RNA sequence: UUUGGAGAGUUUGAUCCUGGCUCAGGACGAACGCUGGCGGCGUGCUUAACACAUGCAAGUCGAACGGAAAGGCCCUUUCGGGGGUACUCGAGUGGCGAACGGGUGAGUAACACGUGGGUGAUCUGCCCUGCACUUUGGGAUAAGCCUGGGAAACUGGGUCUAAUACCGAAUACACCCUGCUGGUCGCAUGGCCUGGUAGGGGAAAGCUUUUGCGGUGUGGGAUGGGCCCGCGGCCUAUCAGCUUGUUGGUGGGGUGAUGGCCUACCAAGGCGACGACGGGUAGCCGGCCUGAGAGGGUGACCGGCCACACUGGGACUGAGAUACGGCCCAGACUCCUACGGGAGGCAGCAGUGGGGAAUAUUGCACAAUGGGCGCAAGCCUGAUGCAGCGACGCCGCGUGAGGGAUGACGGCCUUCGGGUUGUAAACCUCUUUCAGCACAGACGAAGCGCAAGUGACGGUAUGUGCAGAAGAAGGACCGGCCAACUACGUGCCAGCAGCCGCGGUAAUACGUAGGGUCCGAGCGUUGUCCGGAAUUACUGGGCGUAAAGAGCUCGUAGGUGGUUUGUCGCGUUGUUCGUGAAAACUCA
């Protein structure tokens, strides 16, 4: 099951932008609550939970497979932050979100759900997809002719392509080419405290 | 062995058949046993909407 | 007379057919002497991989295997390679 | 006893019991006889008995009532206790 | 040359130490409370090894034999049916199969179990493969007919018939035994060169005329098996001596095989403080949970073994008996009776009564594969493959999206200004997965048949269409540990509660409200087990007073050694091939 309450709660009680643009999160950045104003206690356990919890909304991601996340990343022989961050980057739903195919990875999910694309020349209608390395991506007639796809095609004027990640011609193919590394993808927060906290 | 009686208001009266559960009580020595509300004879105290679960008690309509 | 088995392991709604060359007096699933390989139709090709060289020596020493075996190892060409007869023919449909 | 087939299996078993009983009996008495004979102290007559009674084993054993290498063994053992006296 | 360690609270006026208790996590064959939509994939009596209504879960061969109850055919017919027909067949032998596969864990501390040898000490049908033979005579019984007892099961008496059912004899001279003579090996009697020698002994059965199968012994091998072997593998000395076939020798008997397996006589010993025998506990193991690790716990499923079959015993059948649905006897349980006597054994699949928290359906198929049968077709198989029930466990999916106010109600607080739920809501566009309704629609079957066809699952899985945001969210917590606060209602009551502790009128700890937190189709409680517990301290504790050096000596066993000169290397590591089942974990 997804999030069905307000997403604007989210970021407003997290005290960071999660899409991005958010003009209630600039108008009143105290987390919601009759005692928003309350001083609080330092505490690490707090903080860790704080960012455990920011980064799981952020990549839209369920409490038990993203333990799954961070149990497969230790079985990884890398580091158990980047072989993370790498598997969960991974995510089809995180891959049309940030090659300009989705305007935020909830309609990405939306979409995938939906089933309105080809990978590989295979039908697929799963959020989730593993996209493996040197795979392509396409996006299938009636997904054309849908409107916010078309928009969003035309929008895709934001913050640029990443590095390993890019956009061949007006079809939109995606295709990844090498290994993502933590500087240049630059994601925030830090994993030392959420591989702490799920070493505890 | 005694067992403890949850909640406020109760329908139990002697010879009543009854479910038990494990828990210490502090305040009375010779306690050591709960008894679960909404099971069997004994109901959840009504007028409890919160912590609903734990008491046995269904939902408002 | 050991005779070539299909041992079967996992769960109901998938079942599983390792070859296992041994008595038919054990159970089904009992002792496996030697493996050469394993058959489950769940899936569609349902591939399967026959060691001939390990094959020939049990049928030669003494193994008789059942029709299904029998006729599996004929479409691997195992059995045209025993008799001789057509020689060894390769049509195995390799998975996709 | 609930099935044709086990039942019939005890009708064969109890006939087979009174064809083994019958000839086991006998095989005891030939070698009942032949210990007669060896307490008693003879040679001639005790290696005549040795022959029946040896040809009688063989067929009993063939036949398949009792087994091939005990049956040697009694044999022999008797052949030594002959020729020790 | 690579993998991998969290603390917090609670003693005191206030510290530090030690130490005790509790919590933050994973896991359940788990149960209850609330909630609840689908599909995919597993799982599902742990207690009463309690008795068990019914039925299913073991059958195959006329080309072995006699026959014809029912059917097919033809001669006949008064329609009672009469002959033969072998297509076919009831039962009748004979076989083969039934020792399979399925179930359960009460006892069992044992060579019971994993691993490592084994046997010059055993057997083993059905399979293949080189290699002699299968002559001959005889008799009986079922079945059937008649009779009799008897409700009954069951039984007898008489006549009659055949054989892959039965026995004698023919041979064997390569096999099993015994009295005489060489070489090889040594790990010993002695084994192997079928070592040579003299004696005597021994087995079979036929079927089909077509991819033709049968019977008997043993140079080759395998499998299933038995025996015993080092090691090992709970707790209790508040269990210290136990044991008499017991311990060894010789001789006999006995076993498929040595041996107190059994018997007789000799000697008195054997086992015992590097824990005997006693007592309670309990199937062992590959494994499952935990832990960085060592280690601790534990034996769900699957699987390798063991033992059991209403309780106690015993034996037959054979290559193979603890013989689950094989036999006999004794007790219990239930039942039948015409009262003379009989039937029984769900821990086989399901199902019910009871216990309990609780564990589902009196479902379909041989479609595939293992298994029993036959020359095969072909038959049987709760083994199985599947289907229905159950959020119980891992995993994936759905109940919308985009924008939308200096932010519409209304609630709740207010310092009466206002905050607050809130991009939330209604609203304008969109896709509508999955459910709903239809079409197409697989493979699972180079598999079988000398036949044309063979799929339960399922008309499902899977694609393509149809109208619709339309059918889709709840649970726990919010005093500190512990990410989440305020007001309303009663105040040592009513109550909460994991430890500390919270109410004696203005509670962030009770209840109600809002608001917030965690989680989520699951969320909590409870209970078992590991952890932190270095809180049984090998890694890795302490002994002055916090708990501990006995009151102090000699000294047996055990434990341990002040030096170098010397070998064997049994303590040791050194490497080479040579075992370590599958399944599970780790890498791709
Ligand atoms: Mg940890
Ligand atoms: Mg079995
Ligand atoms: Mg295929
Ligand atoms: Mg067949
Ligand atoms: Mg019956
Ligand atoms: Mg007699
Ligand atoms: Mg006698
Ligand atoms: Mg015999
Ligand atoms: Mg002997
Ligand atoms: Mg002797
Ligand atoms: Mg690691
Ligand atoms: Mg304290
Ligand atoms: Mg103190
Ligand atoms: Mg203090
Ligand atoms: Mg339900
Ligand atoms: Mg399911
Ligand atoms: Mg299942
Ligand atoms: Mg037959
Ligand atoms: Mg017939
Ligand atoms: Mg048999
Ligand atoms: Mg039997
Ligand atoms: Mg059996
Ligand atoms: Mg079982
Ligand atoms: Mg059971
Ligand atoms: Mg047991
Ligand atoms: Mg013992
Ligand atoms: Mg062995
Ligand atoms: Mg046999
Ligand atoms: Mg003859
Ligand atoms: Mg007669
Ligand atoms: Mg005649
Ligand atoms: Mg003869
Ligand atoms: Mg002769
Ligand atoms: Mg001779
Ligand atoms: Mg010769
Ligand atoms: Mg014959
Ligand atoms: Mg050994
Ligand atoms: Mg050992
Ligand atoms: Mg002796
Ligand atoms: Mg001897
Ligand atoms: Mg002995
Ligand atoms: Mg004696
Ligand atoms: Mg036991
Ligand atoms: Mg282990
Ligand atoms: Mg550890
Ligand atoms: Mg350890
Ligand atoms: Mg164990
Ligand atoms: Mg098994
Ligand atoms: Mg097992
Ligand atoms: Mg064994
Ligand atoms: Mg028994
Ligand atoms: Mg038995
Ligand atoms: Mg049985
Ligand atoms: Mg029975
Ligand atoms: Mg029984
Ligand atoms: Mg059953
Ligand atoms: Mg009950
Ligand atoms: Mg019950
Ligand atoms: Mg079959
Ligand atoms: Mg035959
Ligand atoms: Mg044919
Ligand atoms: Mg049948
Ligand atoms: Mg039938
Ligand atoms: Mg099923
Ligand atoms: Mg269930
Ligand atoms: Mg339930
Ligand atoms: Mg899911
Ligand atoms: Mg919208
Ligand atoms: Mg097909
Ligand atoms: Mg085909
Ligand atoms: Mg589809
Ligand atoms: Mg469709
Ligand atoms: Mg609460
Ligand atoms: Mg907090
Ligand atoms: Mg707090
Ligand atoms: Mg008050
Ligand atoms: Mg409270
Ligand atoms: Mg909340
Ligand atoms: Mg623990
Ligand atoms: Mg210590
Ligand atoms: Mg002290
Ligand atoms: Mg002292
Ligand atoms: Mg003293
Ligand atoms: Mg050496
Ligand atoms: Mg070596
Ligand atoms: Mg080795
Ligand atoms: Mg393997
Ligand atoms: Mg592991």
């Amino acid at each position: 099951a997804r999030y069905t309450g307000p997403a604007t709660r989210k970021s407003r009680r997290l005290g960071v932008d999660l899409v991005g643009g958010d003009q209630s999160f600039e108008k009143r950045p105290y987390p919601p609550g009759q005692h928003g104003r309350a001083r609080i206690k330092e505490s690490e356990y707090r903080q860790q939970l704080q960012e455990k919890q920011k980064a799981r909304f952020s990549y839209g991601v369920m409490e038990k497979q993203f333990r799954r996340y961070y149990e497969e990343a230790n079985r990884q022989p890398g580091k158990t932050g980047d072989n993370l961050l790498r598997i969960l980057e991974s995510r089809l739903d995180n891959v049309v979100y940030r090659a300009g195919l989705a305007r935020t990875r909830r309609m990405a999910r939306q979409l995938v759900s939906h089933g309105h694309f080809l990978v590989n020349g295979v039908k697929v209608d799963i959020p989730s997809y593993r996209v493996s390395q040197y795979d392509i991506i396409d996006v299938k007639e009636k997904s054309l002719n849908t409107l916010p796809f078309q928009i969003a095609r035309e929008t895709a004027g934001e913050r640029p392509i990443p590095s390993w990640l890019q956009v061949v011609g007006e079809r939109q193919r995606i295709l990844v080419h090498q290994l993502p590394e933590r500087a240049q993808i630059d994601v925030p927060l830090t994993e030392q405290l959420i591989v702490e906290l799920y070493s505890k | 062995v005694t067992a403890y009686i949850p909640g406020e208001g109760h329908n139990l009266q002697e010879h009543s058949m009854v479910l038990v559960r494990g828990g210490r009580v502090k305040d009375l020595p010779g306690v050591r046993y709960k008894i679960i509300r909404g099971s069997l004879d004994t109901q959840g105290v009504k007028n409890r909407k919160q912590a609903r679960s734990r008491y046995g008690a269904k939902k408002e309509k | 007379a050991v005779k070539i088995k299909l041992t079967r392991l996992g769960k109901i709604r998938n079942p599983q057919y390792r070859i296992i060359v041994a008595d038919a007096r054990t159970r089904r699933d009992g002792r496996a002497i030697e493996v050469i390989g394993r058959y489950h139709p769940k899936e569609e090709p349902s591939l399967i991989q026959i060691d001939s060289e390990r094959a020939q020596y049990w049928l030669g020493v003494g193994a008789q295997p059942t029709e299904p075996v029998l006729a599996l190892l004929k479409i691997t060409g195992d059995w045209q390679k025993f008799k001789g007869l057509p020689g060894a023919e390769g049509t195995l449909k390799v998975k996709e | 006893a609930n099935i044709k087939s086990q039942i019939k299996r005890i009708r064969t078993n109890e006939r087979r019991r009174l064809r083994n009983q019958s000839v086991k009996s006998s095989l005891r008495t030939a070698i009942r006889g032949f210990r007669e004979a060896v307490d008693a102290g003879d040679k001639d007559k005790a290696s005549e008995l040795l022959h029946a009674t040896s040809r009688k084993l063989d067929k009993a054993a063939s036949k398949g009532v009792i087994h091939p290498n005990q049956a040697a063994n009694k044999k022999s053992a008797l052949a030594l206790a002959l020729n020790k006296l």
